[PDB]
């Protein structure tokens, strides 16, 4: 249904923002602290199909 | 002045005095001459 | 005549600034590790200062 493209649209096309590596609280002798990100928006009409 | 904010003080200051001085030494000298070679190129009525 | 160009001279040769800087009593520092660091690094740093 329309309903299902439209769903599948919403979830395989979106930008997540996942938080970040060594966050506070850390343990104690934590190395780094980095930025996680996640899938991105589509960008060319062939990522669509 | 030798205070807190001195540094403001001292900016407004000292070039004053400094003009002041000059001003008050070149003026008593500079002035009359100015004033005839002006009264002379021009003279009144 | 040579007043006036000694004025001249002095005019351009004094430097130029906006404000006179003041004694306030306080005075602030920044610490900037590595990116990528991590809070209890940073602190180590601050102890150190």
């Amino acid at each position: 249904t329309a309903k299902d493209v439209t769903d599948a649209i919403e979830s395989q096309n979106a930008q997540i923002a996942v938080g970040q590596l060594g966050g506070t609280p850390s343990v104690d002798k934590q190395a780094l602290n980095a930025t996680i990100n996640a899938q991105s928006l589509l960008q060319t009409p062939e990522q669509f199909r | 002045s030798t205070g807190a904010g001195s540094g403001g003080q001292h900016a407004v200051g000292t070039g004053v005095m400094g003009g002041m001085i000059s001003a008050t030494i070149l003026a008593i000298y500079f002035v009359p001459l100015f004033f005839v070679l002006v009264r002379r190129r021009f003279p009144l009525k | 005549v040579l007043l006036l160009g000694g004025m001249v001279f002095l005019f351009l040769r004094l430097p130029t600034s906006f404000l006179p800087l003041e004694d306030r009593g306080m005075f602030t520092t920044s610490v900037q590790l590595p990116s990528g660091s991590t809070q209890q690094q940073t602190l180590k740093v601050v102890e150190q200062i």
